[PDB]
């Protein structure tokens, strides 16, 4: 599967972003596309994820309403909003997929990322 | 919340081998468990390197190798070569009550000489 | 048909799940290690099939005492002394949820409970989050998994 994000964004504290990602080839049934984001200089961390064959969606407690991953089947394009930048948000967040046998052996937020995005920085102030 | 407790930095010459250790890893009340390893290179994105424990997809050598007990999850790369100089992160499936997956505080390999 | 004066979708909503096992037999009663290293083999051995209730983890068959047994976690007993039940392999399978409908709420910020596509009011109180799968999702008091907006631990 390949995966690219959108560009760059630069924003303000109390404004919002939203950041796309798109599937070129997907051979896989059970699947899911999560965001995870890299503060500078520091580790990963998982935000949320959704399920896009059912539309659900997993969040951390952090980020807790301030945060909607909406992904859609048809142009193989998923979404994270956050709202309400603080400065900490600064980072760069990637997408990456998860795909999963349609046996079910695996779960479905288990953290097989083999497809991952290029990344989009955000910055605030 | 919290993180896999992993080394800040283990270091090897060409051709050695390294073991970059993890203790914290989550495990479901009946057993279910899930331990991934990731590769990033500056300014780049992760990339897969054992997806379950022990597991390794196509295109990564022989040389990274997983291993499971407990908590603890281990990542042995051997023959160390240049281009493994980056940063790598363990990543556990978070377990009943935390939803998703939870990182490892990310391992800083040198290769020297 | 409804309860609580609630009047006004798509949902991901999840036990005929088997788990394939044997028995153990010998007139001698118990040996769980070596049943295991004689189903290793690839005392005598039979197919005896089980499905599991994905929420207890319980599997369910004829053979046991109540038709029930959980999986120590390493052997389960049956109606008799010298039977002994093992799995082939020592869970849910993750691919036996699907996408329902039925539009549910009563207030702009609140929400009683939704309508299966059959028509019946599955109410929304007392319930709990629960895991499932790895996704996480309410377990209701009636006792089906749903996964909705969601604040109670199972």
């Amino acid at each position: 599967v390949q995966l690219v994000q959108s560009g760059a964004e630069v924003k303000k504290p109390g404004s919002s972003v939203k950041v796309s990602c798109k599937a070129s080839g997907g051979t896989f049934n059970r699947y899911t596309v999560n965001w995870v984001r890299q503060a500078p200089g520091q580790g990963l961390e998982w935000m949320g994820g959704i399920i896009p064959i059912f539309g659900t969606a997993n969040y951390a407690q952090r980020f807790q309403g301030r945060l909607t991953i909406t992904a859609d089947e048809s142009t193989s394009t998923a979404y994270m909003e956050l709202s309400s930048l603080r400065s900490d948000d600064t980072a760069v967040y990637f997408c990456a997929r998860e795909n999963l046998d349609n046996s079910g052996t695996y779960y479905y937020f288990s953290g097989w990322f083999d497809p991952w995005g290029q990344g989009t920085l955000v910055t605030v102030s | 919340q919290s993180a896999l407790t992993q080394p800040r930095s283990v270091s090897g010459s060409p051709g050695q081998s390294v073991t970059i250790s993890c203790t914290g890893t989550s495990s479901d009340i009946g057993g279910y468990n899930f331990v991934s390893w990731y590769q990033q290179h500056p300014g780049k994105a992760p990339k897969l390197m054992i997806y379950d424990a022990t597991k390794r997809p196509s295109g990564v050598p022989d040389r990274f190798s997983g291993s499971k007990s407990g908590n603890t999850a281990s990542l042995t790369i051997s023959g160390l070569q240049a281009e493994d100089e980056a940063d790598y992160y363990c990543c556990s499936y978070a377990g009943d009550y935390t939803p998703g997956v939870v990182f490892g505080g990310g391992t800083k390999l040198t290769v020297l000489g | 048909v409804e309860d609580e004066g609630c009047t006004n979708f798509s949902y991901m909503e999840l036990s005929a799940i088997k788990v394939n096992g044997f028995t153990c037999t010998g007139h001698f009663r118990p040996t769980p290690d070596a049943c295991r290293a004689a189903y290793n083999w690839l005392i005598i051995i039979s197919p005896s099939v089980t499905d599991l209730d994905p929420y207890d983890k319980s599997l369910h068959s004829r053979v046991f005492p109540g038709g029930k047994c959980s999986g120590s976690s390493t052997y389960c007993s049956t109606n008799h002394d010298y039977t002994i039940w093992m799995p082939e392999n020592p869970r849910t399978p993750c691919d036996i949820f699907t996408n329902s409908r039925g539009k549910r709420a009563s207030n702009g910020n609140k929400t009683c409970g939704f309508v299966d596509e059959r028509g019946l009011y599955k109410s929304l109180k007392g319930a709990c989050r629960l895991k499932l799968c790895g996704v996480l999702g309410l377990r209701l008091m009636d006792g089906t998994w749903v996964a909705m907006q969601t604040t109670k631990w199972c």
